């Protein structure tokens, strides 16, 4: 629901003991914690680290935390397309790799 | 978890949901938590299950609930659509009138479609997943015994009850590997262990001081007992190598439950006579570390799990990432669709499809041979199949760059492309093997170029033919045996396909070898064939695949009666990676080790791996 | 058209019975409309069914019945020995099912066969059916793509081809000529061009098949006989006595303008418009040969109308009305509408 | 002005036909009372639709309560006629009924007095009508718990409809009308024979003995009188249908050790006893004969297994002899039932040889269905199960046990009546270890596999060989928590495998009560007491012998996912399609085929290896039922030639048969795949010469068209197919003589027998409704085109059935799935006519149908199944034969002799030296 995560947000701002000297930041990483910790308690094992792969993506694609990345290499990161040409390989190495 | 969610958030209006696996209660734990936060004997608080008439009661209850403000628990939720949709009605009810504080309701129900969108959203979710590991699994295996029955029973049908626990534990952890483990998801439950356990309590209470039969035991464990689960019969025989290799007569003497162990150094033993609690005790210090090897699966195979599991988690993750990056200079999926097109395009796909008329126009129809009529049927497979993608391809090339309507399977087709997922209406042509789009396309130009060497000179076969590159290889393989049935002088129902391994390359020159037939383009798996010795060994570690050499394929009679060969391995071909209902044909390979190690390791044949060269 | 005329006459005279094939412009039913009323209405009794794709087969049998007297026993046919013809239009348009074959279709096949027809009131009545001709009249890439082989097998097929040079030129060049002799012996040489001119315009639209072609949104934009039928029609509208004198530039301006009313209306899209426009004056500009560059041939601002002449007390008059003038009639107009 | 007319129904007056009334009533009731509130000048003279709409309202209520009595009192007051048993059992209700029905007649016959129904109704009429109604009901309650005592009594009325529970309950007195309801009860026991009574009004009780579904009858001993009330003579009966099985197996097996040394041959030993004791007591001599072998291994006689297989093979030869050979089709099954039984024990000594098991009690032996005659006297029977009848008590007579894998069980008695047994094959054998070892533990057993699977027939045919009542329900999703407690309620009584089919669609809330409710049960069985308590009506007598089978379809669409705690109960077991060569090989040992194993496998592996090698059509059917009716035509011609051997026979058949279908490309390799099976063996063609002699004359006299070798083949091959193969589809290319195939056959069986009718229609042109006919408006059914022309050709019409050796109606239009539906059947074998007036029309042996298609296409792979296909080639006909006929003009001069066409145009006269030229 929207109404329910509303009241989980709204909770993770009343939890925050810090009183206007670093509030700001404090609240951010208290509600990514209380909202994670909320979801991940609904989610099963499997899924809970597809959805942290998520969260921390979506705070690149937004530039919230400072990476080095480029936009055209996490969608080859996300999906990676075999490329056929080149017969030359190494023995070690797969010729799928 | 449970004692902190409740005091902390949903107090009122916000009903808890559980989401429970089989084998777990959520009621013993919210139970133990209720009496510690408030006073619950089992009157002020109701932990009422759902069943069929007792809606009415659960009715009162929630109702009764709301203005005492004692909690309620309700169980089975699942059990009852109809309800649930009334429920939600009551629920919005509710959270309009604001009954009495300090209220809750708690709800638990097996995972399920068809539950109520509003219930869920408005409740909290808490999922409780047992710990996953063949320790952990072989433990919740015993805890499910009662301890008061197994001190009763003597030694003998003790240690053997141990030994039926493990092989159910060990098909847990198949479960958890798709190919090289099962090929089929079955469900195992432990009502169907238990089951099995009160049949062999009385097999044992009958024979008394006389020895008991494994014999007529092992039958049932493997036919009855987790038969019932097993369709396919592929899987069955597995089944019966973990059953064959944890039951035999030197089970009651110490004796490793993990096959072979011949250098691995686990030394994981069946416990000696001793008390009951000694029988834990011990299972938990000797299974200590859990790996794949212990099931009989190589490790390479555990590698191969990461993988699957890798890959499954970015299928997910693509699907999950929103917005698509929110624009801005990425290509669009039309265009990535625009830009395959002109690959196609470039390619001159109306040239490589063949006129039926010109190549039977060749043929004389007096020497036509059983191999040219499977070419004959194969290359019009193909014509129907490249005709529809290039069909599919130029209208929806038509669709991008001129004026027309855009049907809803054409939309799904531009996203599919940029996906790179092999399109749906395409999988269902030709051949089931999943792969790359990008992959599939220089397979299938693959494929032409096998059928164009066909067109030019059609009487004389090739020297070496490749089983991996048919749209039914067991239609070839019928052929190989008609050639022979004409040439010799038997009935065809009477032979059967003998595949041997052969040490030459594609090198030789030598072809159509008089009662034979040349193979190239497979692939085995959970295992490595090496040419020197000429036999089937264990996999290198670092090598998930073993490609196989030039495959030369006899047909000779059936023998007269059912003959086991200890040298003689027969394992099954697959088209596919997957091997769900892709078995072709069952080929036979020489291996010094015994048959029962490889059934167990799962080791099969496989066509298309993407570990072909060029 | 006179060695189909021929084929036909074969065909009557015999039980066979004939089927057109062809686009919605090669004028197949006119071709076929013709001869029926050059038959005698005795030996031979024409009627004509067309068909919208709501015609169930009950339907058809209602217009069949009508047609066929009743004869002496269970049998059907014309009395005094007269055979009778039933022309079909649009054969393949009555809807098609799931299944891909249309119940009016397969009635037809039991009658050419078996010659019995069971009528819906009475069922156990044979009605047998007797000398009744069929006459088919199929239009490609219009409903059902293709009818069943085995009633197209009882039709012989025949196919009118689309327009022609030649063909366009024998055809309106004769009405033009008999038509613009009447209004002045001078501007003859001027229908020639004209013909050839509406022809160049509408063969330069066909060779660009990926500009306008048949498609979802362009179902209508099929150009056919009857846009060049109506723009040849409008100008035999054009009375002697206002036409009167020099028709090197008054002509021109009259076709170019209907010409571009049958055009401009077909094509949704302002592109398509601009490309025409290129072709049109292409095509004056090779038929004329000079013409002068001062004042364009075709302009948005000409307009030809026979509404004006009636509010100026001219009778049967139809020439180019200014923009201003349109107002002042409209305007006067409008204010007796309401 | 509005009328309801009084049908008497003897005695009272009543409203039929008022729904027509009462449909136009409704109608002026929706736009009459709209329009007044509505309408603006209505609502000025509103005080008037409104006073009319109340009084069109008022009309209903009073027309749906009679409605509401009539029925319900029509159903009660049949429950009070005729039966002074009941009425006396429950005097407080059926006095104040007969009060309630005398009042409904008096005022019904008042009401034919007055005029409209409603206005007569008012309002204190429908009060008092109310009260009736619930009066009656009342009364209908009191008679639920009458029969709900009754249900308690005997087991076979709660399976048996509550309408026909009450129908033998009204008729106690009439015994012949109870016995005609047994056979919906039992698996059979249809009916009981009876001696003519002393006076010729009175019904016979005197019951000299019973008679199966089929008409086998079983002699009682001595006569078996009907006692008063009618579950107490029943139960006496269902006692007394197992004492004379029981009675007679006693001299079965002594005259069994008797016949096999003796004189007389075991297949006329056969003929004189019933289909079941005969096949049961086979199966008894049979595990004494192992029994026997084992013991004699043991001593150290290789040879002891050897003979076993020899002798049981031998046997299965003689009889195979004997269903070959002309025999009465009851004794078919009674003798091909005992067929499939003696291959599988065949199968099973081979696998003993094979395999070299030398040991009694090894699993091998321990895994068989075995059957014991034996009086053990260290009897353990009283431990396992609990001892019902008289038989198992005495320990002083043999009695039959039935012994597999550790559950040992008395052979009930009950009488199945030679329904024929499923095929035996290995997944059978393993499904039965399955579901004996989930009894064994007293749970549940559940077979789970895809469609067409047929798994509730095996569990039945289990339960069969045992000899206890097996009894089916299907459930829809209508079935209720009471309705449902009632059949478990009723199966715990009465000693009664229940067998649930297609139980994945269950309402998951009415599921979880069913899983609570046999929980109840198996926790009883566990416990093993001779009481047990149920959630409702406690006090139910439990037997142990009761067993619960539900069927579960993965693939089904809208599956219910079962609750874990029911999951637990029921032991899951896999289930797969049967083996094509098992079933191939039963169905040639049924035509009495002495190599029919090595030829079965050799078969199936032809047609496994034919789908794939030929090009994918539609028209040819690979399945079950096409090879059953391949081998059906290939039976009656080796009846024809016994001496003849089996492998040239059956090359001969398969080819022929399989020919006219097959296309010109497939036929080349079609051809030389064959030789793969039958290299050695050459196949000669066989063509009836004096059926091809009158064809090519009757097609030079009057068809006037040319005899092409090629074509006079297909008329032939078309022949043979109409003899055999009822309805037959003439399949083949858009332009090509279908219609000419089929015309030259009716003129040369004219020329051959008698004239032979037929009436030509289009069943696509024509409405698939108006073709078959349908209702109108008005209450009255209109005769189809088809359905007019089945009532026409049996007789009043031009094609009767009075001098005609052979009818058949021709029907030329593309087959569709909607279309045949109607007419399926007609297809199937049973020769039966279904329609919407529900007419019964049954299909003559000398009636054929012949359907005309270019594409099969829009047909279901089923529907090609269901008919004799055949396909003519275009290049096979060619175009040569019409050419030919328009140049000698022999077919158009014809056609102008002998028409109703009469206006038809004159060819002209060809010369010879044109001729020449032309052609
Ligand atoms: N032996 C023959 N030689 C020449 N012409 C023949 C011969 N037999 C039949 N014909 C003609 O060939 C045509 C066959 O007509 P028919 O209706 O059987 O064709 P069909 O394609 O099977 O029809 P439908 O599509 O309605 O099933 C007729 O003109 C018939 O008279
Ligand atoms: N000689 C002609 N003079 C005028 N119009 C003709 C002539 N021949 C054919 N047509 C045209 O034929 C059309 C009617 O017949 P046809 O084109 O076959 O109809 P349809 O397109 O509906 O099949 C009209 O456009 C008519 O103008
Ligand atoms: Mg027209
Ligand atoms: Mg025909």
């Amino acid at each position: 629901s929207l109404e329910s995560f509303i009241t989980f947000f709204f909770k993770a701002i009343n939890r925050t003991t810090v009183r206007d000297e670093n509030r700001i930041p404090t609240l951010i990483l208290n509600i990514r914690q209380t909202i994670y910790q909320w979801i991940s308690r609904g989610l099963f094992e499997k899924h809970k680290l597809i959805f942290l792969t998520l969260i921390v993506f979506r705070l690149m694609q937004k530039k919230i935390i400072d990476v080095a990345y480029e936009v055209a290499e996490m969608d080859f990161l996300i999906k990676c397309p075999a490329r056929p040409g080149v017969e030359n390989t190494l023995d070690w190495l797969p010729n799928i790799s | 978890i449970l004692e902190s969610v409740i005091n902390e958030d949903s107090e009122s209006t916000i009903p808890i949901f559980f989401i429970l696996s089989p084998g777990s209660d959520p009621v013993k734990e919210v139970e133990k938590i209720a009496k510690k936060k408030r006073i619950e004997p089992g009157k002020n608080f109701f932990n009422i299950a759902l069943g069929q008439g007792q809606d009415e009661i659960a009715r009162r209850r929630i109702e009764e609930g709301n203005k005492e403000g004692h909690w309620v628990m309700l169980q089975n939720i699942h059990l009852m659509p109809t309800w649930l949709i009334e429920l939600e009605k009551i629920l919005d009810s509710y959270s309009g009138e604001a009954g009495n504080s300090e209220f809750r309701l708690f709800l638990s129900a097996e995972p399920s479609t068809g539950i109520p969108i509003g219930i869920l959203d408005r409740s909290i979710k808490l999922t409780n997943e047992p710990p996953a590991g063949l320790k952990a699994n072989m433990k919740r295996a015993w805890t499910y015994f009662s301890k008061e029955e197994i001190e009763d029973k003597d030694p003998k049908i003790k240690s053997i009850l141990f030994a039926l626990c493990f092989f159910h534990s060990t098909l847990i952890e198949r479960r958890r590997f798709g190919p090289k483990g099962w090929n089929m998801s079955y469900p195992f439950n432990m009502g169907d262990l238990r089951d099995s356990y009160l049949v062999m309590n009385r097999y044992m209470e009958q024979n008394q001081g006389g020895k008991v039969p494994f014999n007529d035991l092992i039958y049932i464990f493997g036919e009855i007992m987790y038969g019932g689960h097993i369709v396919d019969d592929w899987d069955r025989r597995l089944c019966n190598s973990y059953l064959f290799n944890t039951m035999h007569e030197q089970l009651f003497d110490e004796l490793e439950l993990f096959p072979y162990i011949e250098g691995k150094g686990l030394s994981f033993k069946v416990p000696g006579q001793n008390p009951y609690e000694k029988y834990i005790e011990h299972i938990e210090t000797s299974l200590k570390q859990e790996t794949p090897l212990a099931y009989g699966l190589h490790p390479n195979a555990e590698i191969g799990f990461r993988t699957d599991q890798c890959k499954t988690l970015f299928n997910t993750l693509l699907e999950l990432m929103p917005k698509e990056q929110s624009r801005d200079i990425k290509s669009s999926n039309e265009m990535a669709s625009d830009l395959i097109k002109q690959l196609l395009e470039d390619s001159e796909l109306k040239n490589k499809i063949f006129n039926m008329e010109e190549i039977k126009n060749k043929i004389d129809a007096e020497n036509k041979g059983p191999y040219q009529n499977v070419f004959l049927q194969e290359i019009e497979y193909m014509n129907a199949l490249l005709s529809e993608i290039v069909k599919d391809l130029e209208e929806i090339g038509q669709g991008l760059s001129g004026l027309l309507t855009v049907s809803e399977n054409m939309e799904m087709i531009i996203e599919s492309i940029a996906l790179s997922r092999v399109p749906a209406s395409w999988q269902k042509l030709a051949y089931p093997s999943k792969r790359g789009l990008q992959s599939w396309l220089a397979n299938l130009f693959q494929r032409i170029e096998q059928l164009n060497i066909f067109r030019d000179d059609p009487y004389s076969i090739p020297r070496v033919v490749m089983i991996s590159r048919f749209f039914n290889p067991q239609s070839f393989l019928t052929a190989i045996m008609q050639v022979i049935s004409r040439a010799k002088a038997y009935e065809l129902n009477k032979l059967y396909i003998q595949t041997e391994i052969t040490k030459r390359s594609i090198e030789e020159i030598e072809g159509a070898a008089k009662e034979g037939a040349y193979v190239y383009g497979f692939i085995l798996e959970g295992a490595r064939w090496d040419y020197q010795l000429g036999q089937l060994e264990e996999s290198k570690p670092k090598e998930m695949f073993s490609v196989l050499p030039v495959t030369y394929c006899k047909a000779i009679p059936l023998p007269p009666e059912g003959k086991e060969d200890k040298s003689l391995y027969q394992c099954p071909v697959y088209k596919t990676e997957d091997r769900g209902n892709t078995y072709v044909f069952t080929a036979q390979l020489k291996t010094r080790f015994p048959p029962r190690k490889w059934i167990l390791a799962g080791v099969a044949i496989i066509m298309d791996v993407e570990g072909v060269s060029d | 058209t006179t060695r189909l005329r021929y084929m036909i006459d074969i065909h009557l005279q015999r039980r066979k019975p004939i089927l057109f094939i062809g686009s919605a412009g090669t004028g197949k039913t006119a071709v076929v409309r013709d001869y029926l009323n050059s038959t005698r209405p005795e030996q031979v009794s024409h009627k004509t069914i067309n068909f919208s794709s709501f015609t169930d087969s009950l339907a058809l049998q209602k217009n069949i019945e009508s047609m066929v007297e009743k004869k002496n026993g269970r049998n059907y046919g014309s009395a005094t020995n007269k055979v009778l013809i039933c022309f079909i239009d649009d054969f393949n348009m009555p809807y098609v099912d799931k299944y891909g074959t249309q119940s009016p279709i397969q009635l037809l096949r039991l009658i050419l066969d078996y010659g019995s027809i069971f009528n819906r009131e009475q069922l156990e009545e044979r009605k047998f059916l007797q000398d009744l001709l069929f006459f088919g009249c199929l239009n490609q890439k219009s409903g059902s793509f293709t009818v069943d082989l085995r009633l197209q097998r009882n039709f012989s097929v025949f196919s009118m081809y689309t327009p022609s040079s030649d063909v366009i030129k024998t055809i309106f060049g004769s009405i033009l000529n008999a038509h613009l002799s009447t209004i002045d012996d001078k501007a003859q040489k001027m229908a020639f061009k004209l013909v050839e001119a509406t022809y160049f315009t509408f063969d330069k639209i066909l060779k660009n098949t990926t500009a306008f072609a048949p498609s979802a949104k362009r179902f209508h934009y099929q150009f056919n006989f009857r846009e060049l039928a109506r723009v040849c029609e409008g100008i035999c509208r054009t009375t002697p006595g206002q036409y009167s004198g020099g028709d090197q530039g008054k002509l021109v301006r009259l076709w170019a303008h209907e010409m571009k009313r049958t055009f401009e209306d077909r094509f949704i899209a302002n592109e398509h418009v601009e490309f025409f426009r290129r072709y049109l004056t292409e095509a004056i500009s090779k038929c004329i040969g000079e013409f002068p560059e001062t004042e364009n041939p075709i302009a948005e601002p000409l307009i030809f109308t026979g509404f004006v002449a009636a509010h100026q007390g001219l009778d049967q008059q139809y020439t180019q009305c200014t923009i201003p003038v349109l107002k002042r009639v409209l305007d006067d107009k409008l204010e007796e509408y309401n | 002005k509005q009328v309801f007319e009084f049908t008497e129904y003897k005695e009272t007056k009543t409203f039929a036909s008022l729904d027509n009334m009462m449909e136009v009533l409704d109608q002026h009731s929706l736009d009459l009372m709209g329009m007044k509130s509505q309408g603006k000048y209505v609502e000025f003279f509103y005080d008037r639709v409104e006073d009319w709409r109340e009084k069109l309202g008022r009309v209903d209520v009073v027309v749906n309560e009679w409605l509401k009595v009539q029925k319900n009192w029509k159903i009660l007051y049949n429950i009070f006629l005729l039966s002074e048993d009941i009425r006396m059992q429950l005097p407080e209700d059926t006095k104040v009924f007969e009060g309630v029905d005398k009042e409904f007649k008096d005022m019904m016959s008042e009401v034919s007095a007055n005029p409209s129904v409603v206005e007569a109704c008012t309002i204190e009429r429908r009060d008092v009508l109310v009260g009736w109604s619930q009066a009656i009901k009342k009364c209908e309650k009191a008679l639920n718990d009458y029969l709900e005592q009754k249900k308690k009594s005997f087991p076979r009325f709660y399976f048996l409809s509550n309408q026909s529970l009450l129908t033998i309950l009204s008729n106690g007195q009439n015994a012949p009308k109870v016995c005609e309801y047994l056979g919906d009860c039992f698996d059979g026991l249809k009916t009981l024979t009876f001696e003519p009574p002393a006076n010729p009004a009175e019904t016979s009780k005197v019951g000299i003995g019973m008679i199966s579904k089929d008409d086998e009858k079983v002699p009682f001993s001595s006569k078996f009188i009907c006692e008063g009330a009618v579950e107490h003579w029943l139960l006496n009966l269902e006692f007394r249908m197992r004492e004379t099985l029981q009675e007679i197996l006693e001299g079965a097996k002594n005259t069994a050790d008797l016949w096999d040394s003796g004189d007389k041959p075991r297949e006329e030993w056969v003929e004189g006893y019933n289909a079941q004791i005969a096949l049961l007591t086979t199966t008894i001599v049979w595990t004494e004969d192992v029994g026997r072998a084992f013991e004699d291994l043991a001593g150290g006689s290789e040879t002891a297994m050897k003979e076993c297989q020899k002798l049981i093979e031998v046997r299965l030869e003689n009889l195979i002899k004997k269903v070959r050979g002309d025999l009465h089709i009851l004794e078919r099954w009674k003798i091909i039932n005992i067929i499939t039984i003696d291959v599988h024990s065949r199968d099973v000594v081979e696998k003993f040889v094979i395999q070299k098991v030398s040991e009694a009690e090894s699993f091998a032996w321990l895994s068989q269905l075995k059957f014991y005659w034996e009086n053990k006297p260290d009897s353990d029977m009283h431990l396992r199960q609990t001892l019902r009848f008289p038989w198992e008590k005495d320990k002083n007579k043999n009695k039959c046990i039935i012994r597999i894998v550790d559950w040992f069980r008395f052979y009930s008695y009950e009488y199945i009546g030679n329904a024929i047994r499923l095929v035996i094959t290995p997944l059978t054998d393993r499904c039965y270890i399955t579901l004996t070892q989930a009894l064994n533990l007293t749970m549940g057993g559940a077979p789970a596999g895809p469609a067409g699977t047929g798994k509730t027939e095996t569990t039945k045919d289990l339960g069969r060989a045992i000899g206890i009542p097996v009894m089916v329900f299907n459930c829809s999703d209508q079935m209720n928590k009471d309705s449902m407690a009632q059949i478990f309620m009723g199966l715990s009584q009465s000693g009664a495998w229940g067998c649930f089919d297609e139980f994945n669609r269950i309402s998951i809330e009415v599921l979880s009560v069913v899983s609570t409710q046999v929980k109840c049960v198996l926790d009883a069985l566990k416990e093993k007491k001779t009481k047990f308590s149920f959630v409702e009506e406690g006090e139910i007598q439990l037997q142990d012998t009761v067993g619960f089978f539900i069927t579960m379809n993965p693939g089904y669409a809208g599956r219910t996912e079962l609750p874990e705690n029911l999951k637990a109960l029921f032991r899951s077991c896999a289930m797969v399609v049967p083996d094509l060569a098992l079933i191939c090989e039963n169905m040639l040992m049924s035509e009495g085929f002495t190599m029919a194993r090595v030829l079965s496998r050799k078969f199936v592996s032809l047609y496994m290896l034919s789908r794939e090698l030929l090009s994918k059509q539609k028209h040819y059917d690979w399945g079950l039922r096409a090879v059953k009716s391949v081998l059906r035509q290939a039976g009656k011609l080796k009846r024809g030639d016994p001496d003849m051997p089996e492998d040239p026979l059956l090359m001969r058949a398969l080819r022929d048969f399989n020919m006219p279908k097959i296309v010109t490309d497939d036929k080349v390799i079609f051809r030389r795949l064959i030789g793969d099976l039958f290299p050695k063996l050459d196949p000669p063609t066989k063509q009836n010469p004096e059926l091809k002699k009158i064809v090519q004359d009757t097609t030079k006299k009057d068809m006037g068209l040319v005899a092409e070798e090629l074509f006079v083949t297909k008329v032939v091959q078309l022949a043979e197919i109409l003899e055999v193969r009822h309805c037959c589809f003439v399949i083949g290319p858009p332009g090509s003589g279908k219609t000419c195939v089929w015309k030259t056959l009716i003129k040369s069986y004219i020329n051959s027998g008698e004239d032979a009718e037929y009436d030509t229609l289009n069943p696509k042109a024509v409405t698939s409704d108006e073709l078959f006919g349908a209702y109108t408006k008005t209450k009255e059914w209109k005769n189809g085109v088809i359905a007019v022309i089945m009532k026409n050709q049996v007789k009043n019409e031009e094609k009767y059935k009075a001098t005609h050796m052979h009818k058949w109606s021709v029907l030329d239009g593309d087959i569709d799935p909607e279309w045949i539906e109607s007419l399926n059947t007609v297809m199937d074998d049973n020769k039966v006519l279904t329609l919407v007036s529900n007419d019964r029309i049954f299909l003559t042996p000398q009636m054929r149908l012949i359907f005309e298609i270019s594409n099969l296409r829009n047909a279901t792979p089923a529907t090609v199944s269901r008919a004799g296909v055949l396909f003519i080639n275009e290049t096979d006909i060619g175009w040569m034969p019409y050419m030919n006929s328009w140049l000698e003009r022999s077919q158009i001069n014809i056609l102008k002799q002998q028409k109703e066409m009469a206006n038809m145009p004159e060819y002209p006269v060809i010369d010879d030296v044109a001729k020449s030229v032309f052609y």
